[PDB]
């Protein structure tokens, strides 16, 4: 009935455009500190491409 | 003896003072409500209202 028509689009183009930091931790910062870690494990890695 | 002042003055047309809007202030705040009519007209920014 056109209300949560409008609701649902609204929600949907909010929850786009929330903010969090999360993904450009994932691209810049994680990689970064996973790397500097890496070194210092007792089960080195092992990888598969 | 002069004293610079950010904004305009005119000075006393009457000295029975009555309402007009022909002023900068007012013109200010309708030019921002103009632009805050034109963002709610805009449909692409919120289609959840």
């Amino acid at each position: 009935t056109q209300s949560l028509v409008s609701s649902m689009r609204g929600t949907l183009g909010k929850l786009k455009l929330i903010k969090s930091m999360t993904p450009m931790y994932l691209q810049q910062l994680a990689p970064v500190e996973l790397a500097v870690i890496a070194p210092m494990l007792p089960f080195p890695p092992f990888q598969v491409p | 003896e002069v004293l610079l002042l950010p904004i305009d003055h005119q000075p006393a047309n009457v000295t029975t003072p009555t309402l007009d809007f022909t002023n900068e202030l007012t013109n200010w705040r309708a030019r921002v409500c103009e632009l805050m009519k034109n963002l709610v007209d805009n449909q692409r920014y919120q289609p959840g209202w």
